[PDB]
């Protein structure tokens, strides 16, 4: 899994380059800016693996 | 035993004397030395009890010129239950095997409450035969101790690592001691099982695990049993 990550993280950062480079600006400020709430949440579960 | 050795010797059948109560008998012997001004022993039972067990045993057995012989179930009672007491101990000595009747079998139920892993029978390879008894027995035998002993411990550790994570040699030994216990040792008090019959049942039984996985058993005995 620290393989697989390591390989999407690089994958996530050029498309995020390409991003950037197809607004022509840098889309952090706007992000911060639009940081009012998260999409995405974590909700713990309790998983009862061997004992 | 007197008795016993009349029928088989001087008549020439065989008897299995069945003696109870051997812990009433020592009783008796230790009420019968103290009635002289013998001094008790160990617990009470004088010193002498292991020459006294062993001319009650002693007196069984097969002899070379008279067709008969002399079994002995002396069915002995433990006082609590302690295998170190001096009259389990000494008559384990003089006998030759032990058949354990178990307090968590009966309070469980099971009739005969009879628990297999400390019991056995120490000239087992000579009743489980071929011209005697079926030519399975040995290896069926070897083969449920096995399982029961496995079942045993997949029960202990069930609850520990949970149901799921046990193997499927371990989930299949828990239906085998299931299936062992309340079927095979749970025996009905007036329903007699032959031994080819028990032996058909304890094969019913081992017909759950795969041929693979029953090792014990020989791979001839496997094909033509299984």
């Amino acid at each position: 899994a620290k393989q697989k990550m390591g390989r999407v993280m690089q994958t996530a950062a050029f498309s995020l380059a390409e991003v950037s480079y197809a607004t022509g600006e840098n889309i952090g400020y706007q992000v911060q800016e639009s940081v009012s709430t998260a999409r995405f949440k974590v909700r713990a579960r309790q998983e009862n693996v061997s004992g | 035993l007197t008795t016993a050795e009349y029928l088989a010797y001087q008549t020439e059948r065989h008897v299995l004397t069945i003696l109870t109560d051997m812990s009433s008998y020592a009783d008796a012997l230790r009420e019968v030395s103290a009635a002289r001004e013998e001094v008790p022993g160990r617990r009470g039972y004088p010193g002498y009890m292991y020459t006294d067990l062993s001319t009650i045993y002693e007196r069984a057995g097969r002899v070379e010129g008279r067709n008969g012989s002399i079994t002995q179930i002396p069915i002995l009672t433990m006082p609590n239950d302690d295998i170190t007491h001096p009259i389990p101990d000494l008559t384990g000595y003089i006998t030759e095997g032990q058949i354990f009747v178990d307090r968590q079998l009966h309070n469980k139920g099971i009739y005969p409450p009879i628990n297999v892993l400390p019991s056995l029978s120490r000239l087992m390879k000579s009743a489980i035969g071929e011209g005697m008894t079926r030519k399975d027995h040995g290896d069926v035998s070897n083969q449920l101790y096995a399982k029961y002993a496995i079942g045993k411990d997949a029960a202990a550790m069930k609850a520990v690592v949970g149901e799921e994570a046990l193997s499927i040699e371990d989930k299949l030994s828990l239906e085998f001691l299931e299936k062992f216990e309340k079927t095979f040792i749970t025996q009905g008090a007036y329903e007699d099982r032959t031994v080819f019959e028990s032996l058909d049942q304890a094969w019913s039984l081992l017909r759950i695990y795969p041929k693979e996985m029953l090792n014990r058993i020989s791979p001839k005995i496997l094909d033509e049993f299984y």
